[PDB]
């Protein structure tokens, strides 16, 4: 037995030829109560990859330090492969899921979704998801909270599997990206209107922008629903 | 079930899926969801597939009569205040995810209403287990007051984001326009994806390779004279 | 489901069923109650099928490190309450059983336990005990002397699984014959109840309700 | 859900905001609350959206039948009416209504029933599930008889404040105006108070 | 126990080259006894055919219902009854008791006598038309027939080729039913002659 | 109390029944209307007359619509007419159009219209 | 209220032949109404020419391939180049599903290979325990719709020899590797029309002891 | 529940019931019937919760004595069967649940045929060469299959019946204190205090 | 299925035990016995639920034999009841309960007077004249108060066991399938095959 | 309850109400929310009396074996032994913790600890039962780094409104002024508050 205490939500993500964009909504959610604004739940883990986490925040904020730990026993010893062959995204991901699996085993689990995603080292697009059920998969586009079954289906047009990505770029991906968090805004009630971008392109690297805003919102046919009377 | 409708200036066109399921059982391949309150005010269904069908199919007589007692064109908001009115009295313990749709002499129409008799009116609204699919897709493309044609390549295409990530909508893609102070236009089979493969051989089958018990020989027939 | 064992003249026959279903839907027809402890006894699967199969894999464990550490091969009173004592170790941890060990030896003649999954363990001469126990014992125990002789005993081992397959519902598949004796079990092999029927409605005559 | 009335100077002036959200999944977000029940008294829905759409008819109903055969009624009247359905459907329906409406013998006036039904007079009231944080704005921030400008800013910021701290509000400001001027209509855009 | 699990049933039927065929099983149990290895589960009225899948009362109760519903349309309007009318039929009785409800799963298949075409619908407790052209199946291992019976089938079969489809996709769900064997029949039906052939099978 | 509960149709002594005579005189002093039946449909016709000069027609529907495909007409009296024609449309919707959900045979419809019109000849008020 | 188990549906058929096995299955991934993956098999080669596959939740069914494949290495280290036989892995299995049985395991477990005769074995698991071989078994959300077909084209349950009428039962006919890629894909188009958990793809692995093919096809896309 | 048994013989239709009445956990009495007499020629058993049982029992020797009396002449064993299986069916519907678990056998000697029935308290009519309810269904379903041919006489049934009745008093937890056993025939409807 | 008697004479403990064995739904043994010797001439009958008594008896068995041989003394009927009482009393505050109800019967040999015991499933004993357990017990004190004097031989105690036996078949809902007589004498430990 | 910390210019001023209910009944209204856990760097109880008061002694008991090998804390610190034993007892006990304190380095701060064991900084932070309703008031009030002045009367007016729509709350307020220049207690008795 856990209660969800506070909860956040949705963080979308898809794959494009050269790297990956994985986004989330900031807002820590209560319940129908709205006690923390602004929540960042993009947790950079080395300089190529973003952790992107979304359920409870106690949760994620405990295996934050955890994932900060494993680039600290990884630059211990190895000063020539202390991020750049000893840290991916694969290694990032299987750290988080047996930790998960395990306290599924005790029945007092960390309530979370969880996004690994970012570019190896190898060059390669990685986006892999696990949960505190403690399932396993990959996937060309990945979403988390309500974003599972809005925001997806709405990217699964853009690239509908593993041989659409090279047919995807990041201009097109970047606009998708906008898209969807916009549409996430209108038909949730725990989505906000920041939220915050990050590519991880492997001839840039991490580039993480933070703080971006909604735009093109349309709320002008708000006058033409009338009333009942 | 992923089932849309969209209002443009001219009309509203409601779509639906024809997968049929039963549950994780797909129980008809092809059946369309559509139903006929009047010919200018169709709706479509999910929740309880009975009880989408019954509640429409009365509703239905009660508007039919009315439609001599006034001696003139029913309205969308004739069937919507019956509906609403009916579903309160049960509590909701008579399941119905209804997109009404119609248009009339007062101008075009595009509701929703639940089980309960809560009624929402957008101009785009979709119910169902698919909906969610379906509205993402709709609430992108959309502006205020599409074209006729517009509006009938983004309908059909918010049912195909529930045929791709919805387990409930899948096979044919039906559409219906109304439009305002003309007939209403059925255009059942409008998009139609998948489609089940040739058998790698045909199956048949020789004779006596299903064994008899015993053979008696019972007609359909009734009793005549000598 | 049906499992039986009646001591005769030449030793013990064991029949059972095959057909194990899941509830409302057969998960296999090729399920054997037949679990081998040794070549010297033999274990009915009644009750859960995992649990039942799985400790009398380990009781032939128990029945190898009878052997070696006594020299001498296990009493059939010896293997039965062994397997009796750990279920009532498990007693309350919500996992069944019920087994007839079966086991002929020569200081202490045919003898068939019914052990069961509360600690109960029943000497006995004839047990049926599943879903259908009750359709299979009916033609047995009618027809039951203990005079009796091996081709009679087989065919009787048939019959009654046969009438069970015929009434119960979850009885049926395939059937497999043993006959013990003090050398070991004597296998007598698979035969469908599908095409038993058949056989026995034509030679007894009877199976009178089954319209042909 | 945000529902809020206050009074002024020349009438009353009902604000409400345009989200229903059940459970996490918006049914729709232009949805408009504010309802016709008379000519001059309107309503603003706060609880279960079905259950107050249908009172509200049954209500419009009345009021209407009592209009032409005894007389326009009062603002205390149409309070009369929920008042007594939800009196007799309080063990089995929830139903918070706010019922303001321009009286032209004592201007307007804000009367609100709760969930078990009851009248009371008040000069503001306040009510929902999301407008239930910013109580203590409200009582503060009062002042009697506003101008009609300073009115509209009021109820605006305030259902900002309570849109702010809730996911089951926002959408729209929608704002109904009873007045002998008419009954009129104002808008506000999400935009143009999330700003601040 | 459910109401609907404890006398299983099935009712498949196939369309073909103009001509329809019903089956059913003989299996009729209270619970996991079997009390008989003989029941039909089929009916008819003139041309139409009624299989009735679930609960063991709700097979005679509706058979009876249907009985009295049968007749004053013949006796009045002086013809029998349509495959299509039919089905209409019993959408709408069955929805009569929609709390507390008849316990069955029907099954409608005729030939029409007016235009002269197969037709077949299907039916759940409280009712709704499942049209098809291609097969309804119904009752317990319903699940288990639908997946056969597509495997099998070809639009459009010859009468004697229909009846190598239906008799196979029939028995092999119900020798893996638990409720359901114990014998079975198919009816083949053209439009003016139809035989009742029984199938040897497992009868265990 | 109530005591209109006998009957305001009964026989006469030298047989028939002479209330239902009297009704029909209403229809041999009313409007007149008449059918042919072809073999590929029916044609019925009537008479239209005001009841002023500044009345309309337009506004009245002699002919009637039941169902799609079956139409009505009456002569005999114009009251009388407007709510036995309501009466059809309401019993063709509960008996065919709730059961079968579809438009009535002919033949039946008229008899059910009979029973109203029998029924009516039974007990008070 | 925390919920500790799942699903995660998918459907699997093994078929053993009479000198190679196939088991194969859907490489569709979904929890509810979402399609999590298009693309993912479950069907991972092991080692030794054992395919495993535990179908049905998948934090579990991931649980059995890694013990199992922890086996493989330990089997070569602590019995020193002695490979693992399918007798050999079908046991080892029964004992890590039988391990947790208080907290069981909810996967339907399969494996195929070849025997040492060199035909088909094929064993099948239950949920906490015990196994028997198997020549047909389907499993997986759509497992009764995948296996009463099965049955008629391999063991020829229900079917008798023709102008016989029953007094000749149909005996068996030796299969080709060939043959059985047309039963899987026919059975796994009825599945895509008839079952919601099925499509996207299917992906066949023969396993033999000239080498593990692998074949993808694409299915149905609902 | 009790021991209700039916056998169908090729002359006449052999019931029985169980003699003992247990009301709480003590047995009151071990004579005591558990069948009525319908009709001359019908004969109906009944089981269930041993109170419900015997009182509607009346309430069906009452109904279909009526019509017996009525038209002078009895109501035939299918349509009594007709009439049991219709009442069922409304009284499990029924606001106070009736389980009654009847066998009907019955002399139609409007077709000079035996019959018997088996009618369940679902309300379930079932046409069967021999029958039973409750638990002792379980033993005896199969016992009298292996030794049933078409050809029966009534003291081949007995002799069969009695190796049923011992089968039964073995393996059923439950006492009963055997049988008792009527015949229902051509010539009316006598008793045997054969046990 | 849970009858275990006593009378206590005065000369010996007269012991019956049921011989019928369920568990399920059927009769799995007709002849059994649910009695163990502990000592020479102290017999343990034990009853209650299954599998309880199979388990703890032998576990009795074995502590009892472990001490009487070693020290080559057997333990007056006083001292073996009082150690099953402490076992009993213990498991009902442990995990497991054992569920079982004995009668201790033994001839003290430091006293040359039977001695019998009753044990309720909880852990109290209580000496008696007579005694008995479970449901069927209740049936048979009524007789036992009126026939037992305080002068009776093992022959007068042998003819009113065989009232109480006939009293049980009338008056329980279940068989037993006869009893297991072991009479607890001064020669040894003898069983008798009357009723 | 109604609790509040809100930074500003020269520290921080940690607010409180020293009303603790059972029931319907109020068991003490003396009884303070705000606790010395460090000299400097003070706590705010809320939820269950118990649970909290339990837990810090634990961290106090931390604290002073802190500050005696590694010296002074830092606010940091102080809510970081809270944070991590709230999240190891959270399906057990229940918290509303704000934990604030002066640092020479970073001046005043504002923890706020859910009973999860989330912590988050803010620039102002609320907590109670009484929260809630003075929730729309404290972010329209607030300003970004105000004088001394300003933060008392604010603090006074929100917790007066907290006072008058919660009723758990009341007694007293209570405030704890930690800056610069070291710890003034203040206390406002309810004729102050009530005007204002």
């Amino acid at each position: 037995t856990q209660q969800p205490i506070v909860t956040g939500t949705s963080v979308i993500s898809m794959k494009y030829d050269n790297g990956v964009i994985i986004a989330a909504d900031n807002l820590g959610s209560y319940g129908s109560l709205l006690r923390f604004n602004g929540v960042e739940r993009l947790i950079p883990v080395g300089d190529n990859t973003v952790v992107g986490i979304s359920g409870d925040i106690s949760d994620m904020q405990h295996i934050e330090r955890l994932l900060k730990d494993l680039v600290t026993e990884n630059a211990y010893d190895n000063p020539l492969a202390d991020a750049e062959e000893a840290l991916e995204p694969s290694y990032i991901f299987e750290y988080l899921a047996t930790v998960m699996y395990q306290r599924r085993s005790k029945m007092n689990p960390l309530w979370n979704a969880i996004i690994v995603a970012g570019v190896q080292s190898n060059g390669d697009q990685f986006l892999r998801y696990v949960n505190l059920l403690g399932v396993t998969y990959s996937s060309p586009t990945l979403a988390t909270g309500f974003g599972a079954h809005m925001a997806n289906p709405l990217l699964r047009k853009v690239v509908d599997r593993e041989s659409d990505i090279p047919k995807t770029t990041v201009q097109v991906a970047e606009e998708a990206i906008v898209n969807a968090m916009r549409v996430l805004y209108y038909r949730d009630a725990r989505s906000s209107r920041n939220f915050s971008l990050a590519i991880i392109d492997k001839n840039t690297g991490l580039t993480f922008k933070k703080n971006l805003q909604v735009e093109n919102m349309k709320w002008d046919f708000a006058k033409d629903i009338k009333g009942y009377g | 079930t992923t089932i849309v409708g969209v209002k443009f200036n001219n009309g509203v066109v409601i779509a639906a899926d024809t997968r049929s399921t039963q549950g994780p059982i797909v129980a008809d391949k092809n059946c369309a969801k559509l139903h006929r309150i009047s010919p200018k005010i169709w709706c479509a269904g999910a929740g309880t597939a009975a009880d989408t069908e019954a509640v429409t199919q009365l509703i239905g007589s009660n508007i039919e009569l009315h439609s001599l007692y006034t001696s003139r064109e029913p309205r969308v908001v004739s069937a919507l205040q019956m509906l609403k009115q009916h579903l309160f009295k049960y509590q909701g313990h008579i399941g119905a995810y209804l997109i009404v749709a119609g248009v009339d002499p007062t101008g075009s129409h595009l509701f929703s209403i639940h089980a309960h008799g809560s009624t929402d009116v957008g101009y785009y609204l979709s119910l169902g287990s698919g909906s969610l699919a379906a509205m993402a897709v709709l609430e992108s493309h959309w502006k205020q007051d599409l074209t006729k044609e517009e509006a009938i390549k983004l309908a059909s295409d918010a049912i195909q984001a529930g045929i791709w990530n919805d387990l409930g909508s899948g096979s044919n893609v039906d559409v219906c326009v109304m439009e305002i102070g003309k007939d209403a236009e059925y255009l059942r089979n409008y998009l139609t994806p998948n489609v089940r493969e040739e058998k790698q051989k045909s199956y048949k089958f020789p004779r006596g390779t299903t064994a008899v018990l015993k053979e008696s020989i019972v007609n359909i027939c009734d009793i005549q004279e000598e | 489901t049906t499992t039986l064992a009646f001591r005769f003249q030449g030793g013990i026959i064991v029949a059972v069923d095959s057909r194990a279903t899941a509830g409302n839907w057969v998960a296999s027809q090729t399920v054997k109650k037949v679990i081998e402890i040794n070549p010297f006894l033999l274990g009915t699967m009644a009750g859960g099928a995992a649990d039942c199969q799985f400790w009398e894999t380990w009781l032939g464990s128990q029945c190898r490190l009878h052997e070696l550490r006594e020299k001498e091969r296990i009493s059939v009173a010896a293997a039965s309450k062994i397997l009796s004592n750990l279920v009532y170790q498990y007693k309350g941890a919500g996992l069944s059983m019920g087994t007839m060990i079966c086991g002929y030896t020569r200081k202490e003649g045919p003898t068939i336990y019914y052990v069961d999954s509360d600690g109960t363990r029943l000497k006995g001469d004839i047990f049926c005990v599943g879903s259908g126990q009750t359709f299979a014992y009916g033609v047995l125990d009618s027809n039951y002397k203990w005079d009796l002789s091996v081709e009679d005993a087989l065919y009787l081992g048939k019959r009654s699984i046969l009438a069970a397959a015929h009434r119960d519902a979850y009885s049926g598949g395939s059937v497999n014959l043993y006959h013990v004796t003090e050398d070991g079990w004597i296998y007598h092999g698979n035969h469908d109840v599908g095409e038993l029927f058949w056989k026995v409605k034509e030679e007894e005559g009877s199976f009178n309700n089954v319209i042909g | 859900t945000s529902i809020m009335a206050v009074t002024f100077k020349d009438g009353v002036i009902l604000g409400a905001d345009s989200r229903t959200t059940t459970g996490a999944y918006i049914a729709n977000r232009v949805t408009d609350k504010l309802t016709r029940v008379h000519d001059k008294i309107w309503c603003c829905r706060s609880g279960s959206a079905a259950d107050t759409q249908a009172i509200a008819d049954i209500v419009q109903y009345h009021l209407e039948l009592y209009t032409s055969q005894y007389g326009t009624p009062s603002t205390e009247t149409a309070a009369s009416v929920f008042k007594e359905l939800c009196y007799e459907n309080k063990d089995n329906l929830t139903a918070g209504i706010i019922v303001a409406g321009y009286d032209d013998k004592n201007k307007g006036e804000v009367y609100t029933i709760p969930l078990g039904g009851s009248v009371h007079k008040l000069p503001y009231a306040i009510a929902g599930s999301g407008s239930t944080f910013i109580y203590g704005y409200c009582d503060k921030n009062f002042r009697e008889n506003m101008s009609k400008e300073e009115t509209v800013d009021f109820i605006k910021h305030s259902l900002s404040q309570a849109i702010k701290w809730d996911g089951s509000s926002g959408g729209v400001i929608r704002m109904v105006v009873l007045t002998a001027a008419g009954v009129e209509r104002l808008i506000f855009y999400p935009d143009e108070y999330e700003q601040l | 126990s459910d109401p609907s699990s404890i006398n299983g049933g099935i009712v498949v039927a196939m369309t073909g080259k103009d001509c329809v065929a019903i089956a059913c099983d003989l299996r009729l149990g209270s619970q996991s006894l079997g009390v008989s290895n003989k029941f039909e589960k089929i009916f008819h009225y003139g041309h139409v055919f009624l299989g009735i899948t679930g609960l063991a009362t709700d097979v005679t109760t509706l058979n009876e219902m249907f009985r009295y519903k049968t007749n004053l349309y013949k006796l009045k309007e002086e013809r029998a009854i349509e495959p299509e009318t039919f089905t209409q039929l019993v959408s709408s009785s069955l929805y009569e008791r929609r709390f507390g409800p008849y316990f069955v799963g029907p099954v409608v298949a005729g030939i029409n006598s007016k235009s002269g075409k197969p037709f077949i619908a299907g039916f759940d407790l409280i009712g709704c038309i499942d049209e098809a052209k291609d097969f309804i199946v119904s009752g317990t291992a319903s699940d288990q027939l639908f997946g056969m019976c597509e495997s099998l089938y070809e639009p459009n079969l010859e009468p004697e080729d229909l009846f190598e489809t239906i008799s196979q996709a029939l028995l092999n769900a119900a020798d893996r039913d638990a409720l359901s064997g114990w014998g079975a029949v198919v009816y083949i039906i053209k439009k003016d002659e139809v035989v009742k052939r029984y199938l040897k099978m497992r009868q265990d | 109390t109530d005591r209109y509960s006998f009957s305001l149709t009964t026989f006469s002594p030298s047989g028939k029944l002479g209330q239902i005579d009297y009704a029909l005189t209403a229809v041999k002093q009313g409007v007149t209307s008449l059918g042919i039946k072809a073999t590929n449909g029916v044609v019925i016709a009537t008479e239209k007359k005001s009841s002023s000069p500044l009345a309309m027609s337009e506004t009245l529907s002699k002919v009637s619509l039941l169902t799609p495909d079956i139409g009505a007409v009456y002569s005999g009296m114009g009251p009388d007419y407007r709510v036995l024609v309501d009466k059809s449309r309401k019993v063709a919707h509960t008996s065919y159009k709730r059961i079968y959900g579809e438009y009535p045979p002919t033949k039946l419809l008229v008899s059910e219209v009979a029973k109203i019109m029998q029924e009516a000849t039974q007990s008070g008020g | 209220q925390f919920n500790p188990y799942g699903d995660n549906g998918g459907t699997i058929l093994g078929i053993a032949g009479e000198d190679f096995a196939v088991l194969a299955g859907d490489t569709r991934n979904i929890t509810d109404y979402s399609i999590n993956s298009r693309y993912e098999p479950k069907v991972f080669d092991c080692g030794d020419n054992i395919v495993m596959s535990a179908n049905g939740f998948a934090a579990d069914g991931d649980a059995l391939v890694k013990r199992f494949k922890n086996s493989v290495k330990w089997y070569h280290f602590d019995h020193n180049d002695k490979k693992l036989s399918i007798n050999s892995a079908a046991r080892n299995i029964q004992h890590l599903l039988y391990g947790k049985r208080f907290f069981p395991y909810y996967v339907h477990t399969i494996i195929a290979g070849l025997d040492e005769d060199g035909k088909g074995a094929v064993y099948s698991f239950d949920p906490v325990g015990s196994y028997e071989r198997e020549q047909c078994r389907a499993g997986g959300a759509a497992a009764s719709l995948i296996m009463p077909f099965l049955d008629n084209q391999v063991n020829f349950k229900n079917q008798y020899e023709p102008g016989t009428n029953g007094k000749v039962k149909k005996p068996l006919k030796y299969l080709s590797v060939e043959e059985v890629i047309k039963l899987v894909r026919d059975s796994f188009t009825s599945a895509t029309e008839r079952h919601i958990q099925v499509g996207d793809g299917l992906e066949i692995l023969i396993v033999t002891k000239d080498g593990v093919r692998k074949e993808f096809y694409e299915l149905k896309r609902d | 529940m009790d021991i209700i048994l039916g056998i169908r013989v090729q002359d006449s239709v052999i019931l029985a019931s169980s003699k003992a009445v247990t009301r709480g956990i003590s047995v009151l009495k071990d004579s005591d019937d558990k069948t009525r007499q319908l009709s001359p020629h019908t004969l109906m058993s009944f089981a269930g919760e041993a109170g419900d049982t015997v009182q509607f029992a009346e309430y069906i020797q009452a109904n279909i004595q009526l019509y017996s009396i009525r038209e002078d002449y009895e109501l035939s064993p299918q349509a009594v069967s007709s009439f049991v299986r219709q009442e069922l069916a409304k009284s499990i519907r029924s606001r106070r649940p009736y389980q009654v678990n009847v066998l009907i056998g019955g002399y139609d000697k409007k077709k000079n045929k035996p019959e018997l029935y088996q009618i369940d308290y679902l309300g379930t009519k079932v046409e069967l060469p021999y029958g039973a309810h409750g638990y002792s269904g379980f033993y005896t379903f199969s016992l009298l299959d292996h030794h049933y041919r078409p050809d029966m006489t009534t003291e081949e049934g007995l002799d069969l019946l009695k190796l049923c009745v011992q089968e039964l008093e073995k393996r059923m937890p439950m006492d009963f204190k055997g049988v008792i056993v009527k015949i229902v025939d051509k010539d009316g409807i006598r008793q045997v205090d054969d046990f």
